[PDB]
RNA sequence: AGCUUUACUGCAGGCUGUCGCUGAG
RNA sequence: CGCACGGAGGCGAAGAACCACAGAUUUCCGAAUGAGAAUCUCUAACAAUUGCUUCGCGCAAUGAGGAACCCCGAGAACUGAAACAUCUCAGUAUCGGGAGGAACAGAAAACGCAACGUGAUGUCGUUAGUAACCGCGAGUGAACGCGAUACAGCCCAAAC
């Protein structure tokens, strides 16, 4: 809400979550804001996910700007338990990151690209 | 009318009665509060430090 | 006045406590009820 | 006294209760006699009937009835 | 637990109710109702109770005036105790 | 590298600037319409909470408490008082609002025990603090090597006896040397002169 | 001790400026 | 077979009385908790507030008491100053909240005999009526250190 400056069209979000599920079973992913944050910092981040239904918003506010000053692409998700389930957790996740996808590099790429265009 | 003896005659009202909690005849049946143990006003028992000399 | 069942039990006990010290207790102790109350002269609680 | 602890424990749950109801009635009839100022008393036993009833009840608890 | 019947209330007035109205008077536990006083009596003496009147005495106990049915005889019942 | 938390913390060093500002202007609207004590599922200041002992686990509770801003709400004297004791307006209380908050919270949760608390802002007429309480009876805590200490009988009503962190700071126990002659080991043992 | 007042000193209260709540052109 | 030495009677060698420990029973009101009530009453009860939760009072917590002691808050006046306002009485009396058999304190953002020194904390003796405060009036009043008592040192947050 305060850290969201663009609305990710349902479909786009569905695609993204899809890529995440394969990213976990093909390559590597980081689940949890702290871990996500350290990816963007260490550069080892390709595509990061952030939930919109986070409260306190503090927990995620920094992702957007941080990712920008690191060229790391990021996308929003509506539900919190969806991003969590996608990452492969039975719990929810405020934010996850795709550390080197896998058989999704193509998709993730376009997603990153589709978002850019979504300005 | 004298405030003395003549005003004593109308005193046939009941106020303080045996208290269900402390047994003292201090339960004001109109106030439903015991002037002795505080029953009806306080869960804690009525007690003040001035009931004895400061150093005792 | 209208007495309740509880008030009545108390008045009852008071009447009983208002009895003499049995004759034998005198003998049994080689030899006074300090709680002898009168309906007129004295005044029960409540 | 006329009734002992063993004798009470030898009894069966059913026997004690029967003995109980028995005593209770003896006690009641003793008190009634006393209520009539009846002098054929033997004061030492109206006292026993009470302790006995206590014992049978005490044992009932211990035994599990 | 408390028993219903405490003991017979034997006084001249109680006698009259017995010799004249087939009524037995008892001292009962003050938590007892007429219906209970009735049962208890029918059970301890094996008789038929018609009506039971009670009073909370100035002695701290409850007095019950129990009238037996015409089949039973108050004098006879009372006599066996 | 920096922790995610470090950002929450860094943002609250200036609750009046940035997103946090916009955030507060919003939340407070909802807060001003909430009650004196509102249990909340998640700490508004995660870094602070955890830093203060918080822990996402059973038996750990959090609630936001609001207390009025300002000096003492004192009644003027109704009997003889020398000019010195005739004050009302400038008199302030010796317990800070945060300590008042910890108490109102603990009273709301009779079975719990105050672990700590922290400020989460204030509007023109009130201050909000989030209090972390602990269920000293939940086995999830009786078995926690970092919190089972609060389970001891002598920790009962710890907030009402000023054993809290905000309690001990308010009792002038921060310094171990100069200036703490009338405070340690206790205010009362020092004839109430601190 | 009660009471009074342009006795001494203060304390509520009222009025008023300023700061915070407090923001856009 | 209480104090309690009467009258009648009874219990005890089936070892009573009596004493010690353990257990049974343990009415009603009472924090008093199903609801009401001057100790009674009315038709299934953790009332109320909470935590966990099979989200069901299912599993738990709180309440009240106690001789003072202890901790956290609120806080006088007579009096002293030969009046009196700061000061003093005094953070006393009293009030609110709460813990334990003791409480509180406690492992230095210390000390500052300034050191090439001491080394968590209470407390006792001293330091000292010293330093400091004060219509610089009356009055108020430490600490470091030292000698003792007892000694004990650890756990998180975060980085990974
Ligand atoms: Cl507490
Ligand atoms: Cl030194
Ligand atoms: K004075
Ligand atoms: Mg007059
Ligand atoms: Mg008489
Ligand atoms: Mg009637
Ligand atoms: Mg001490
Ligand atoms: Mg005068
Ligand atoms: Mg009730
Ligand atoms: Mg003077
Ligand atoms: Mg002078
Ligand atoms: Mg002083
Ligand atoms: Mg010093
Ligand atoms: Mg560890
Ligand atoms: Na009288
Ligand atoms: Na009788
Ligand atoms: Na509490
Ligand atoms: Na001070
Ligand atoms: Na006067
Ligand atoms: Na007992
Ligand atoms: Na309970
Ligand atoms: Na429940
Ligand atoms: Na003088
Ligand atoms: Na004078
Ligand atoms: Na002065």
């Amino acid at each position: 809400p305060v850290y969201v400056d663009f609305d990710v069209p349902a479909d786009l979000e569905d695609d993204a979550l899809e890529a995440l599920e394969v990213a976990r079973d093909t390559g590597a992913v980081k689940k949890g804001t702290n871990e996500t944050t350290k990816s963007i910092e260490r550069g080892s981040a390709e595509l990061v996910f952030v939930a919109e239904d986070v409260q306190p918003e503090e927990i995620v506010m920094h992702i957007p700007e941080l990712a920008d000053e690191k060229g790391v692409p990021f996308i929003f998700v509506e539900q919190q338990d969806d991003l969590g389930h996608a990452a492969g957790l039975e719990v929810g996740s405020a934010a996850a990151a795709v550390t080197d996808a896998g058989e999704a590099d193509a998709d993730v790429e376009d997603i990153a690209d589709k978002v850019e265009e979504l300005r | 009318t004298g405030a003395g003896t003549p005003s004593q005659g109308k005193k046939n009202t009941t106020t303080h009665t045996k208290c269900r909690r402390c047994g003292e005849k201090s339960y004001h049946t109109k106030k439903k509060v015991c002037s002795s143990c505080g029953f009806g006003k306080s869960a804690k028992r009525r007690d003040y430090e001035w009931q004895s000399k400061a150093g005792e | 006045g209208k007495k309740s069942k509880a008030t009545k039990k108390r008045l009852a006990k008071l009447d009983n406590q208002n009895s003499r010290v049995p004759a034998w207790v005198m003998l049994k102790t080689d030899r006074r009820n300090h709680k002898r109350r009168h309906w007129r002269r004295n005044d029960t609680d409540e | 006294t006329v009734l002992h602890v063993q004798e009470i424990r030898d009894m069966t749950p059913a026997e004690r209760e029967a003995e109980l109801d028995d005593l209770k009635t003896e006690l009641l009839n003793a008190r009634a006699v006393q209520a009539a100022g009846g002098a054929p008393e033997n004061p030492g036993r109206i006292k026993e009937l009470r302790k006995a009833i206590a014992r049978i009840k005490t044992i009932q608890g211990e035994e599990g009835d | 637990s408390w028993d219903v019947i405490k003991h017979p209330h034997v006084t001249e007035k109680a006698m009259n109710d017995m010799d004249f109205q087939n009524k037995l008077q008892f001292a009962v536990d003050d938590r007892a109702s007429k219906g209970e006083v009735a049962d208890a009596v029918e059970e301890q003496y094996d008789v038929t109770v018609e009506q039971v009147n009670t009073q909370n005495t100035m002695d701290g106990e409850k007095k019950a005036v129990v009238r037996l049915s015409e089949d039973d005889d108050a004098q006879e019942v009372a006599s066996r105790i | 590298a920096r922790s995610a938390y470090s950002y929450i913390r860094d943002a609250w060093e200036n609750p009046g600037d940035g997103q946090l500002a916009e955030l507060q202007w919003q939340r407070q609207q909802e807060w001003r319409n909430e009650g004196a004590v509102e249990r909340i599922e998640r700490p508004t200041r995660l870094d602070k909470a955890r830093s203060q002992g918080y822990k996402a686990k059973q038996g750990v509770i959090v609630a936001r408490v609001s207390v009025r801003k300002g000096s003492a709400r004192k009644r003027r004297h109704k009997a003889g008082r020398r000019s010195k004791r005739q004050g009302v307006t400038r008199i302030t209380r010796r317990k800070d609002i945060q300590r008042v908050a910890e108490e109102r919270a603990s009273r709301t949760f009779p079975n719990l025990r105050v672990l700590n608390s922290y400020s989460v802002g204030q509007d023109g007429r009130q201050k909000w603090h989030e209090v972390i309480l602990i269920d000293p009876n939940h086995p999830a805590i009786q078995n926690d090597d970092d919190l089972s200490w609060i389970c001891a009988d002598d920790q009962a009503d710890r907030v009402f006896r000023g054993l809290t962190g905000a309690g001990r700071r308010n009792r002038g126990l921060s310094g171990k040397g100069k200036g703490s002659e009338k405070t340690r080991p206790s205010l009362r043992s020092n004839g109430g002169k601190g």
